[PDB]
């Protein structure tokens, strides 16, 4: 079923706005929303692996010095 | 006889030196790619 809209669109042709430039336009203020928004994200998933790793690491090398005479 | 009264009534103009051809020289017309949708599904033709 078609929705039924009214708005005004004004648009600009390719041919007529630079292309590449916008990538590296306010550079900083883009890292800075990409660490503000997901550092609880990147929490969630980055210590139970690096703490998992490091617990098993820890617990080798333990065993392997009890074993030792 | 239209040149003669021409020549009677209009004496009282301007005669600014300002011409049309540096009109147009200095504030040139320019072509640019664009478009407008003015979009409205309760009109029952479409004209563009």
């Amino acid at each position: 079923q078609p929705v039924k809209l009214k708005a005004v669109v004004y648009a600009l042709s390719p041919f007529q706005q630079k292309i590449m430039t916008g990538l590296w336009k306010d550079l900083p203020e883009k890292i800075h929303h990409k660490v503000s928004e997901n550092w609880i994200s990147a929490t969630l998933l980055v210590t139970p692996v690096v703490g998992t790793y490091w617990y098993a690491q820890y617990f080798k090398e333990q065993e392997k010095l009890e074993h030792r005479f | 006889e239209v040149v003669e009264q021409v020549k009677k009534l209009f004496t009282k103009l301007s005669s600014d030196p300002t011409t049309t051809s540096q009109l147009v020289a200095n504030e040139p017309a320019s072509f640019t790619g664009s478009e407008v949708r003015m979009i409205d599904d309760d009109l029952p033709l479409a004209q563009f």
